[PDB]
């Protein structure tokens, strides 16, 4: 079970996405989108 | 940017030196898949 | 790890690339506290006595 939850919706290249990976650095990870060092969650994509 | 870069089998190799390096430039281009690091993290390597 | 230092790792590690390392250098002088403390309360008993 789950306390609260938030599903984070957004579109990246594909090449973009390992910054979309917990405590990375890169132009997406430094200012536009940012998870926390310890974060807890599940980072889902798929080619669209 | 060199025009031909040498095989792998005969690796070239330069002396870099009594110069400033800005990997900044080199980190924060779009241009490479690669940039994957040994000893240091690559952001940090502007401060050394 | 890495350095001896711990600035050293400090100063060419982020702070997720660093924390293996700095855990390595707590381990070793936790257990370095735990065997000078264990000497000197083992010792202790000697001059006690």
């Amino acid at each position: 079970c789950f306390t609260n939850v938030y599903a984070d919706s957004f579109v990246i290249r594909g090449d973009e996405v390992r910054q979309i990976a917990p405590g990375q650095t890169g132009k997406i990870a430094d200012y536009n989108y940012k998870l926390p060092d310890d974060f807890t969650g599940c980072v889902i994509a798929w080619n669209s | 940017n060199a025009t031909r870069f040498a095989s792998v089998y005969a690796w070239n190799r330069k002396r870099i030196s009594n110069c400033v390096a800005d990997y900044s430039v080199l980190y924060n281009s779009a241009s490479f898949s690669t940039f994957k690091c040994y000893g240091v993290s690559p952001t940090k390597l502007n401060d050394l | 790890a890495i350095s001896s230092v711990l600035n050293d790792i400090l100063s060419r590690l982020d702070k997720v690339e660093a924390e293996v390392q700095i855990d390595r250098l707590i381990t070793g002088r936790l257990q370095s506290l735990q065997t000078y403390v264990t000497q000197q309360l083992i010792r202790a008993a000697e001059i006690r006595a």
